[PDB]
């Protein structure tokens, strides 16, 4: 928000803690700011309907 | 690894040994192996 990152990405970008092991999805803006490693689980957008 | 080089584009595969020398990009596909065999001929047709 207003070019002020928060969350895990914010913590990584503010030099507070390297690495962000967790459930983080690769995107474009994030990859523009904070670079990722190779994906280890494939995923995407999907819908459940009961 | 010679003069040709450039920006090789093909159905390559991301491997440790391959990546130790050249560097890849984010994948543009996802795949497995899925062993393939020839389809069985259905002989159950109630002919006899």
């Amino acid at each position: 928000v207003n070019n002020v990152w928060n969350g895990m990405i914010g913590e990584v970008v503010y030099q507070r803690a390297v690495m962000a092991v967790g459930s983080l999805t690769i995107n474009e803006e994030r990859s523009e700011v904070v670079d990722f490693s190779v994906p280890f689980v494939e995923t995407g957008i999907s819908v459940m309907v009961s | 690894l010679s003069g040709q080089a450039d920006m090789i584009v093909a159905p390559l595969t991301i491997n440790n040994e391959r990546a130790q020398y050249i560097e890849f990009s984010k994948p543009f596909k996802y795949q497995g192996l899925t062993i393939l065999v020839k389809k069985e001929i259905p002989r159950s047709t109630l002919d006899s």
